[PDB]
RNA sequence: UAGUCGGGUGAUUAGCCAGACUCUAACUUAUUGAACGUA
DNA sequence: GGAAGCGAAAGTGTCGCAACCCGAGAGAGGAACGATCTCGGGTTGCGACACTTTCGCAACCTAATACGTTCA
């Protein structure tokens, strides 16, 4: 999601964990830290991410470590402007994909 | 300090808006008492009320929550769909007091996919809000009252929620004002009888405003609880009113209102300061209703800013020529200002407004009979100045259709008259 | 197969030889501070 | 640590829209007085948004230094 906020507009923001149904109740560090590493190829090999959320109540935050999917987005939007290029597809079709066919 | 130099005018001087709404680059100046804008039947000044709209969201959100984040454009809608910009910018400078004349204000949009967030800078607006949210904590201050009333406000008609103070705010943007608020707040404060003093207020000013109505109250019927006006004698409901009346009523109450809870401290809450919108401030409204609409707007609110669109001659005949601001009918060809009128509008006559300012011509062009006393006077001075078989028809014509005391008859009569002295005197000279 | 280590040619590329493969590289920060040089 | 502005995440309130009730009302169809069918106000339910709130991203760097590399 920071991909695609930082795509849409740079300076923009991405989804966050949640400091209620996120971090694991028998946790003794009261955070939780999806930390990643993405791959596009020789030139930027890794490109790391952390998605870091405190619990509720909790007077300790804890900083995500964006910066480098900010980075990588700026090129790719900067780069798109400039001339048109080809972006990233990124999509999510967890359960809530089925739903009635009801009837920007 | 005297709070702060706040208890000194409070106003908006000035509104650019660059690619926004097929506006290409626009500056508008306003008056601090009333501005007008004509030309458009309220597709550009909705428009640009909805912009100015915009600016005072952010005013209003930083007095209520501190950190309050107003209304912010939209990049569906709020951005030139043909601009090389990609990015449309609402600026906007006020004027509060001899301290802190030029408070700017920027509201901008960038489309999706641009290298720059093109970003409001709303810091100084914000900080002018913040002090007065601030001021008015520590001790009580009256406070601006914005307000909006488009096209909308034609529409059919918890103590908690209307009755406490910055209520006011409530929805007082964003178009049709909130007459059932006014309705509940009023047989609220019925209800309780410094609540007397406001009572008082809101009748002499919808009493004096309104020239229907003359008097208001409520009956506090067991089980039911019903608001009551003297509209031409008649002691009638709210429900009973014609369109006009009870949508004009409802726009000086909810304003009214809005002003008694933000304006305590006043003698008078109806003169408080504030920036009033108001598209169309003739609708539903009769010729005689339009030559004193602004005169009564004026009289009961002093010290308060209106920007009002029209399309009424009768509505400008009260207006000085200052405040107008003309749109070109050829607005296509994007215009950086707004000019306006030659000629001077206030005390002149409906007929030369609307012939000059309006382009509309005293008699349509669609009647024959329209034509006809024009005709007369050319034909009169075909023939030398002297009556023939067509000038003569003509003459029978007029005679017949308008009457013997018509006024297009005593002024054929007169030019014939003056015609035949010409030749009279033509020949004795 | 793939990645990887990096001996020469050619000139951060290309390209010829070797090789090895715990599920499993991703080359970093300057004026501090070590270490290299240089003066 | 965090400004300025913006948006995510979450929670609470608004408010159409529907469902349903409860009198009226012209008058079956033939037996008087009027079944049914409607016209309305009006109350309650009910969930889709709309607004309110908090969190959190990360600008900035009176006090340095100024041969070239490496490395925290």
């Amino acid at each position: 999601s920071w991909f695609v906020a930082n795509i849409l507009k740079e300076g923009g923001s991405g989804q966050r964990l949640s400091e209620l149904t996120d971090i694991k109740n028998d946790a003794e560090n009261r955070y939780a830290d999806v930390s990643s590493t993405f791959f596009f190829g020789k030139g930027l090999k890794s490109v790391p991410i952390r998605l870091s959320r405190s619990a509720l109540g909790t007077a300790e935050r804890r900083d995500s470590e964006v910066k480098p999917a900010r980075d990588l987005a700026d090129i790719w939007r900067v780069i798109n402007e400039a001339k048109t290029i080809n972006l990233p597809t990124f999509a999510l079709y967890n359960v809530e994909r089925s739903q009635p066919f009801n009837r920007g | 300090t005297c709070r702060d130099y706040i208890q000194n005018a409070f106003y908006l001087r000035r509104l650019t808006l660059k690619d926004f709404r097929r506006f290409s680059l626009l500056e508008i100046k306003f008056e601090e008492d009333l501005t007008v804008i004509i030309g458009n039947n309220g597709k550009g000044k909705t428009s640009i009320l909805y912009a100015i709209a915009k600016t005072l969201s952010w005013f209003v959100a930083n007095i209520l929550k501190e950190g309050g984040s107003g209304q912010r454009l939209s990049e569906l809608t709020d951005i030139k769909n043909d601009a090389e910009n990609r990015y449309a910018d609402v600026s906007s400078t006020f004027f509060f007091g001899k301290g802190l004349k030029s408070v700017p204000i920027r509201l901008s949009r960038s489309a999706l996919g641009t290298a720059e967030r093109r970003d409001s800078e709303v810091k100084p607006a914000r900080d002018l809000a913040d002090i007065w949210r601030v001021i008015n904590e520590a001790k009580t201050i009256n406070l601006p009252t914005f307000a909006l009333y488009n096209v909308e406000r034609s529409q059919p008609f918890n103590a908690g929620r209307r009755e406490e103070r910055f209520d006011a705010y409530s929805q007082a943007l964003g178009g049709a004002g909130r007459f059932d608020h006014f309705v509940e707040w009023y047989i609220y404060l019925h209800k309780r009888t410094t609540e007397s003093v406001q009572k008082s207020i809101v009748e002499k000013s919808i009493c004096s405003v309104v020239p229907s109505i003359s008097k208001i109250w409520v009956e506090m019927t067991t089980g039911s609880d019903l608001v009551k006006v003297t509209n031409d004698g008649h002691d009638v409901t709210i429900d009973q009113l014609s369109d006009g009346q009870r949508v004009f009523l409802s726009l000086v109450a909810d304003l009214a209102r809005r002003m008694v809870m933000l304006n305590p401290l006043l003698e008078n809450p109806l003169e408080g300061r504030g920036i009033v919108l108001i598209d169309e401030i003739e609708l539903h409204l009769h010729p005689k209703w339009q030559q004193e609409v602004i005169l009564n707007l004026r009289s009961v609110f002093p010290n308060i800013q209106f920007i009002i669109t029209t399309h009424s001659p009768i509505v400008l005949s009260t207006i000085e020529k200052r405040c107008i601001r003309e749109f070109d009918p050829n607005d296509d060809g994007n215009q950086s200002f707004l000019d306006s009128p030659d000629m001077q509008t206030k005390g002149s006559e409906n007929a030369q407004i609307l012939e000059q300012v309006m382009n509309v011509h005293p008699t349509p062009p669609g009647i024959a009979e329209s034509h006809w006393l024009g005709d007369f006077e050319l034909l009169l001075l075909d023939n030398s100045g002297e009556l023939d078989n067509q000038s003569q028809e003509l003459y029978d014509k007029i005679k017949t259709h308008f009457g013997i005391d018509s006024a297009e008859l005593k002024k054929a009569d007169s030019l014939i008259r003056i015609n035949k002295m010409k030749n009279k005197i033509n020949k004795i000279r």
